[PDB]
């Protein structure tokens, strides 16, 4: 048994002098004496080796393609790398055991730093063996999550940067095993693409912040990994569309956002989909009609980019859409619907260019325009057909209609007879009759439901309108003068003409009918808002008619509000254009007309809520509803534009809610929306206000900072709360922009800081939000020990102490924190604090407990703990409220007593005792435990089944301390033991506590 | 339309499941399962357990399965529903064959579903839900069907096999020995194929199991094994990892297929064992040295066992000298 | 024949639609995504005449003359040697180890002082 | 046996919830009777039983006489008093048998403390919820006990 064990030891030393090329010959020899005797010893030679060599080729090819020093080929490298794996796979096949080494000498919380790319390479091989398949890539899962969450916490604290030496992740490991796994692996493409899926399946997004991240990272890794699998090998690319097609076309409804994502980047390379795993493509396409109408749009537009080059799979959806269409099942005629929508809203040229003894025939026949203009008609008069059906169907082509006739200008006679058709069936034409518009014929009584989208018709019809008169141009008459007649006998209208207050119930027939044309005329009025701002340019007259517009819009809409919504139909365009000459206009001729909408306050309050209402769809759903509501081109120029308007409002001119109020509201929506979406042109959107980002974003910065001064400079009964919360939030946003190394970040904090210790408000919201910023930016500068050593000792003098008898001298180090916002706001936030720091503390001493620099990270480790005692020790000796103070406290001195335990079992596996770590003891005895157990008679003494789950519940707090205690004490004394010195002179007796019965 | 009065007319037609004929349920099932929502998804399913009898009969069966299978192809949770209704069964009489089939079609289907119809069909084994007469009904009604997955059962039971409680490898066995019995040439290939990997893997208890089971197959069906018999005698190349218990087992079945029957296959078997035999006791590694003695003492006692001509006697006979010779 | 066209026919209509359908994934890379293929290396290990090194192909004898330069102007005081022959400076690895090495082996050059 | 004990229900016969006492009020005689053995008999196996099932006997009591407590306090209330009073005894030997194992630092027998000093703990906080079941918080009264030797005497 030995003797295996010396001889083994003496080939791996070899390993080193001899060639490569010897080595698997020596390592296949080896397994097999590995059988008889010493089976990790072995494995763990081979592994070490290769990951050496790994690292050394690594930093060697690193650097210019010139003269470089190249030990070893990456070419040959990757070949002996290759057949070492099959070796090992091949006899793990024969001997069981060795695969059960491979996977315990491969376990995981820690960073398990014998994993690299040979090893993981390795261990996706090993999967090809069933008996080791789900425990493998089990072990592969969890080493990906807990580097994120060592990512996470790194990134997030100063303090561990400091400390930590940066290390690989298993991350950009298994990225290069697949960048490896070009040279012939193809053994490690099988468990490649099974790990791919269970990251994509276990941390898949499930909407149906700390785990969120990491989870993110997780599903974007399989993501990363099949695509890359995906290009480089063609033997599994067949195998990885089926499974993401499977994922995705289905009727369950489950979040499959990533899948669709991860399948428009597959098809990018379309002769790759085409030349091997084509007919999952057609298979899916059949399915389309079974489909939901949501699943439809979502997975053609994935698989967009390959209809875009391919005729073949544009023919087969086509051929598809036309069966689905003339197919008398519904839900089918919808999906139909929608696919020829979406290829007519982006190919400008549709069309082409069997039994069993039936072939096709290539004939070569020069592309006709004739002919596809045909084919696009036939498709058009179809679609034509489908604006009898249900108000979901003509939802749908209203949408569309003014994209397919931007795309095909050659379809605008057939889109805008089309629409014209339409709306002669709501439209009154005689010159006298009230109101303009047949609201009954859009109402389907059979319950009544809506049947025509009115509002939208006309939404549609005036965009469309828009674009014939700018585009084309350089039956439209026709419907300028319709427009014209319809605003003027809408707002010549009382309101009554419309038969609406008679019942508006949200029950009975009648109610929902009239609740139904309600939005109906909001909508109308809306639109012809629209209408009539680009029509006539800046005319007063016009602009009086958008007024008298907006009072039927808004009368309409106090009348359902109070007896109690729906999107507005303004584009997005629109609202900006809408909202820049509103505010930011000063030409002569347009201020004549301009007077008139900005003397109603109340339109003043409608244009910004609109804006409000399209940044808070771009942060709900992705995109904006109105026209070119789905580029983010054009959405991000809009953003542009109303955040420069509502920069220039809030600031020129300070204070329902107020206008300068709504435009912060806007502003802090718009921030949170650009940085979430537009993160690579946040430099582009802070130029597009009026360098770097740090020093752009810090003028911004110092600008809302002005602006919380002012308030806190006003009286307390004067304090405007709501204001201020948004202040300190858009702060809190700009602020994730500085670089944290950049005097510009220092400014932020030395002001945060400042209004901390200067200001005492009583909003305990404001207080909360204010400590919140700064504890943000304190964490990422330096250690907030200090900081939290300074609050706790606030709360200790405000509200005294448990002892009764003695009197705490007030430190008044922070004047936010006073004796109303002391407990429960700053309390739980500096608890929270020092769970964060503990959190820190205990990856380090697990980092060095798996380790064996340490001298280092163990003064520092001794620091942080020395600091947080005395955090401790001013809130364990303080008159804390009964609620959750002081059950978030007592669970915090169990995680300090946890945090210390795992300090001295660290030295008993280190010390076979330095003055830092015995002071840290001698203070943990005379500040902490005798004061533990004053505060646990404290809180003891002072004072159906839900009730009994509540003192049951209870009764577990103050036992776990008392456990954390003598746990810590326990292994005290085994480290006095194996030490030789006594650190129990420090410690007094443990006091008991029994209970007496009045 | 209403979608209470679609509910009402999928139950008047659940309710008449019983009394229908046989070729219009493929259509009634298809609609049934089609016209679902995501929280009836749990009931429809659970409901169509129990009024499903299934009691050109085989065409008819066929054809209901096939639109199962492409009715449930894209639709995941109506899988896990019916799993979900299997494992809340608590009777022993209420499983029946089709319960049986359904589990093997959604195995062989989806392939997100593994390990969820693992786990729950070791919950029924070792509680004795799914049991032997069971699986011998499945298979000999239904071998038309589950033919065309048997790559699928063969996954199962290799994985049944891996376990620790004799109750499910008794099962993982059976679903071996009953693969073997009702499937064609190539599926009983890969069925002493994956009995050939469980031998010269390493675990004990897996050696023996498949040990007992390659026996049973040579005595069902010589003449299927009788075809197999270049991979049995691959493992003659590893019996470095296979304990003397073992050797002696697997010389024990390797001897009593060649001798099971007289025809001209066989005789090239017999000569072929006599040979690894022959240099086995004259290899100069006092290792294999021994196991070529347990080898042909074994082979002689199949040779000599009472039911033997003049000619056989002496062959056994020479057999004898030679082990006594070296 | 997937597809046969000529070269000024390519901007056509239904050309263009073909090509999409016919052109493989190896020449859209370069073609169209305008990506750099691979850059070949030989590892040649540089022996004094009485340290493995990997280059470009179409790397001249005067950078390995320089290399031995600045590891002891450098092409007059240096001369570097193949198989017993003496290298052309202007001439490159490529060349040397098709023509002059005929070996199945690492190219290997000898540094000697002029 | 104590663990096989059951609490029943407040629903039960008022006999069998005062039998139940006595039988509880028995088992923590023998428990008073077994545990002052250790008094004269403090060689380490004795004491590490003691300890070791000692905390299994107050985890047993907690689980089971504890809720039978809470259905019967009202109706018999200075029987429940007086068991809890002379359990209460015993809980006090154990917290002083913790201490000396402490002190002589047994790392053998301080392996024991940890959790015999939490269930301890958590009896003390049970009794605290009965009383609130019973709307006698108000009642509920904590006090430092003093620390002992195993024999008795006083360690200050």
């Amino acid at each position: 048994a030995e003797e295996v064990e010396f001889v083994v030891e003496k080939a791996l030393s070899m390993f080193s002098k001899m060639n490569l090329q010897e080595i698997p010959p020596l390592v296949y020899q080896l397994l097999v004496l590995s059988s008889k005797g010493s089976r990790k010893s072995v494995l763990e030679g081979i592994i070490a080796f290769f990951s050496a060599l790994d690292k050394q080729h690594n930093e060697e090819q690193s650097g210019d393609e010139l003269l470089d020093v190249v030990t070893v080929p990456s070419g040959e490298l990757r070949h002996v790398e290759g057949t070492i794996i099959l070796h090992i796979v091949f006899a793990i096949k024969l001997d069981y055991e060795l695969g059960r080494e491979l996977v315990k000498h491969l376990k995981v919380g820690d960073s398990n730093n014998n994993l690299s790319p040979f090893s993981i390479a390795l261990l996706l091989s090993v999967t090809r063996i069933q008996r080791f398949q789900d425990q493998v890539l089990d072990l592969l899962k969890t080493s990906v999550v807990k580097s994120f969450k060592d990512l996470q916490l790194l990134q997030g604290s100063k303090f561990l940067q400091n400390l930590v030496p940066h290390r690989s992740y298993v991350s950009t490991m298994i990225l290069e095993v697949v960048k490896n796994s070009v040279h012939s692996w193809d053994h490690v493409t099988q468990g490649l693409v099974e790990l791919g899926f269970i990251l994509m399946d276990s941390y898949g997004p499930k909407k149906v912040s700390l785990s969120r991240m990491p989870n993110q990272h997780a599903c974007k890794l399989g993501a990363n990994i099949l695509l890359e699998t995906f290009k480089i090998h063609e033997m599994i690319r067949q195998e990885i569309l089926e499974q993401v097609l499977n994922r995705v076309v289905t009727r369950a409804s489950s979040p499959i956002s990533h899948f669709l994502d991860l399948l428009s980047n597959i098809v990018m390379y379309a002769p790759l989909v085409l030349q091997s795993c084509s007919s999952k493509v057609t298979e899916a396409f059949d399915y389309l009609s079974f489909l939901p109408l949501q699943t439809v749009q979502r997975l053609l537009k994935a698989v967009q980019p390959l209809l875009k080059v391919s005729m073949s799979m544009r023919d087969c959806l086509i051929l598809v859409l036309r069966k689905a269409m003339f197919a008398n099942q519904l839900d089918a005629r919808k999906s139909a619907v929608a696919g020829f929508l979406l290829l007519l809203k982006n190919f400008k040229v549709l069309g082409s260019l069997l039994s069993v003894s039936q072939v096709h025939v290539d004939v070569h026949s020069h592309y006709n325009s004739v002919a596809n203009e045909t084919f696009c008609l036939e498709i058009m008069d179809s679609l034509r057909r489908c604006l009898s059906q249900q108000a979901d169907v003509r939802l749908m082509l209203y949408e569309g209609f003014y994209d397919v006739l931007r795309r095909n200008s050659q379809l605008a006679n057939s889109v805008m007879q089309t629409l014209l058709s339409q709306l002669k069936q709501f439209y009154e034409p005689k010159p006298d009759l009230l109101p303009p518009l047949k609201l009954e014929a859009c109402i389907l009584t059979q319950k009544i439901s809506l049947q025509e989208p009115l509002d939208y018709l006309l939404c549609c019809i005036q965009h469309c309108l828009a674009w014939y008169k700018n585009t084309v141009i350089p039956f439209y008459e026709d419907l300028d003068d319709i427009l014209e007649s319809i605003t003027n006998r809408m707002i010549k209208s009382e309101l009554e003409d419309f038969e609406l207050s008679a019942d508006f119930s949200q029950s009975t027939s009648i109610g929902i009918k009239n609740n139904i044309c309600a939005f109906l005329v909001m909508g109308v009025c809306e639109v012809l808002i629209e209408y009539n701002f680009s029509i006539s340019s800046f005319s007063k007259n016009r602009f009086e008619d958008i007024l008298s517009l907006f009072m039927c819009y808004k009368k309409l809409s106090d009348i359902l509000n109070e007896k109690a919504t729906s999107d507005s139909l303004l584009s997005m365009k629109f609202v900006s254009s809408l909202l820049t000459a509103l505010f930011r206009d000063s030409i002569q001729s347009h201020q004549e007309s301009l007077s008139v909408l900005r003397s109603s306050n109340e339109f003043m309050r409608y244009a910004v809520n609109v804006a409000l209402q399209k940044v808070q769809q771009l942060k709900e759903t992705g995109h904006v509803s109105g026209p070119d509501g789905q580029n983010p081109e054009k959405i991000f120029q809009n953003l542009c534009d109303i955040t420069r308007v509502l920069l220039w409002r809030y600031t020129s001119i300070p204070t329902g809610k107020s206008i300068s109020l709504l435009c912060l509201e806007g502003l802090q929506k718009i921030f949170s929306a650009v940085q979430q979406f537009y993160q690579p042109k946040i430099q582009q959107f802070l130029r597009a206000l009026d360098v770097s980002v740090t020093q752009r974003t810090a003028f911004q910065i110092r600008q809302f900072q002005r602006s919380l001064l002012n308030l806190l400079s006003s009286q307390e009964e004067d304090f405007n709360s709501k204001e201020a919360l948004l202040l300190v939030t858009v702060l809190t946003s700009l602020s994730k922009l500085l670089e944290p190394s950049s005097p510009q970040f220092v400014q932020m904090l030395s002001w945060t800081s400042k209004i901390c210790k200067e200001n005492s408000r009583e909003d305990a919201l404001f207080c909360k939000s204010l400590m919140n910023l700064l504890f943000s930016l304190h964490v990422s500068y330096k250690s907030p020990v200090i900081l939290l050593r300074d609050l706790s000792q606030d709360i200790h003098g405000h509200l005294g102490d448990i002892d009764q008898d003695v009197e705490v001298e007030k430190t008044n180090h922070f004047a936010i924190v006073n004796l109303r916002t002391a407990a429960p706001t700053v309390c739980l936030l500096v608890l929270s604090q020092a769970e964060k720091v503990l959190e820190e503390v205990d990856w380090l001493i697990t980092k060095l407990k798996g380790q064996v620099p340490n001298q280092p990270v163990e003064k520092a480790i001794i620091m942080q703990l020395g600091t947080l005692l005395t955090f401790f020790h001013e809130l364990v000796q303080t008159a804390l409220p009964s609620g959750s103070c002081v059950d978030t406290l007592l669970k915090d001195l169990c995680k300090m007593y946890t945090t210390l335990t795992a300090l001295v079992r660290y030295y008993l596996q280190v010390c076979q005792i330095p003055k830092n770590m015995e002071k840290l003891v001698k203070l943990s005895g005379s500040h902490l435990t005798p004061l533990c157990y004053s505060f646990i008679s404290y809180v003891q003494n002072k004072s159906v089944a839900t009730a009994m789950a509540r003192v049951l519940r209870e009764t577990k707090p103050i036992p776990n301390l008392i456990f954390a205690i003598e746990q810590y004490e326990k292994f005290l004394i085994h480290l006095s033991k194996k030490s030789k010195v006594n650190l129990m002179q420090h410690m007094k007796l443990s006091t008991s506590r029994d209970f007496k019965i009045k | 339309l209403d979608p209470n009065f679609l509910l009402k007319v999928r139950q008047l037609v659940m309710d008449k499941l019983s009394s229908i004929r046989l070729e219009d349920l493929p259509v009634i099932i298809k609609f049934i399962l089609h016209s679902v929502t995501a929280m009836d998804t749990l009931e429809v399913i659970s409901e169509l357990r129990e009024k499903l009898d299934l009691q050109s009969g085989q065409s008819c069966i066929i054809l209901l399965f096939d639109v199962i299978k492409s009715a449930i192809r894209y639709e995941k949770t109506i899988s896990e529903a019916w799993i979900k209704a299997i494992e809340n069964t608590a009777s022993v009489s209420e499983h029946k064959v089709f319960d049986l089939v359904m589990l093997f079609i959604i195995y062989s289907t989806n392939t997100q579903t593994k390990k969820y119809i693992d786990r729950v069909l070791r919950n029924k084994i070792r509680s004795g839900c799914i049991q032997e007469q069971l699986l011998q009904s499945t298979f000999s009604v239904h071998y038309l069907v589950l033919k065309d997955m048997c790559s699928s059962i063969l996954s199962l039971a290799q994985s049944l096999l891996h376990s620790l409680d004799q109750s499910i490898i008794s099962f993982g066995s059976l679903l071996y020995k009953y693969a073997f019995k009702f499937f064609d040439t190539y599926c009983q290939q890969e069925v002493v194929g994956a009995l050939v990997t469980h031998i010269c893997s390493g675990n004990e208890a897996e050696v023996d199991t498949a040990l007992d089971v390659l026996l049973e197959l040579v005595v069902l069906n010589p003449s299927a094994m009788m075809m197999n018999a270049v991979f049995v005698k691959g493992i003659l190349d590893y019996l470095d990892n296979i304990s003397p218990q073992q050797i002696r087992k697997l010389f024990y079945v390797l001897s009593t297929l060649a001798f099971s029957k007289q025809n001209e296959a066989s005789s090239h078997i017999q000569d072929d064992m006599h040979l690894v035999i022959r240099k086995q006791l004259s290899s100069t590694v006092f290792k294999y040295k021994l196991i070529g003695i347990i080898g042909a003492v074994t082979m002689a006692g199949i040779m000599a066992a009472d039911r033997l001509s003049d000619e056989q006697c002496t062959q056994v006979t020479s057999l004898l000298q030679l082990v006594h010779s070296c | 024949t997937l597809f046969r066209l000529l070269c000024r026919d390519s901007g056509g209509e239904t050309e263009s639609m073909l090509l999409n359908e016919t052109v493989p994934q190896w020449v859209i890379d370069i073609t169209v995504d305008k990506n750099m293929p691979k850059f070949n290396k030989i590892p040649f290990y540089l022996q004094p005449h009485a340290d493995r090194l990997s280059a470009s192909d179409m790397l001249q004898v005067r950078k390995v003359m320089e290399h031995v330069y600045e590891k002891i102007l450098a092409e007059e005081k240096i001369e570097l040697l193949c198989q017993d022959q003496v290298l052309d400076p202007n001439m490159d690895l490529r060349t040397v180890k098709h023509f002059i090495w005929k070996s199945g082996g690492d190219l290997t050059l000898h540094y000697r002082q002029k | 046996t104590v663990k096989k004990i059951e609490p029943g229900t407040a629903a039960d016969s008022q006999q069998i919830h005062e039998e139940k006492l006595l039988y509880w009020n028995m088992a923590v005689r023998d428990f008073s009777i077994l545990i002052n053995l250790i008094k004269v008999f403090d060689s380490h196996p004795v004491l590490h039983v003691c300890l070791k099932y000692g905390r299994l006997f107050v985890e047993a009591f907690l689980k089971q006489c504890m809720p039978l407590l809470d259905f019967s306090f009202r109706k018999h209330r200075e029987d429940v008093l007086s068991l809890l009073e002379t359990f209460q005894l015993d809980t006090r030997l154990l917290h002083h048998l913790c201490g000396h194992s402490k002190i002589h630092q047994d790392t053998r027998l301080t392996q024991h403390v940890p959790l015999l000093k939490k269930t301890l703990e958590l009896l003390v906080c049970r009794v605290k919820a009965m009383l609130t079941l019973n709307n006698c918080r108000e009642a509920f009264w904590l006090g430092n006990l003093k620390n002992r030797d195993l024999q008795g005497e006083e360690i200050k």
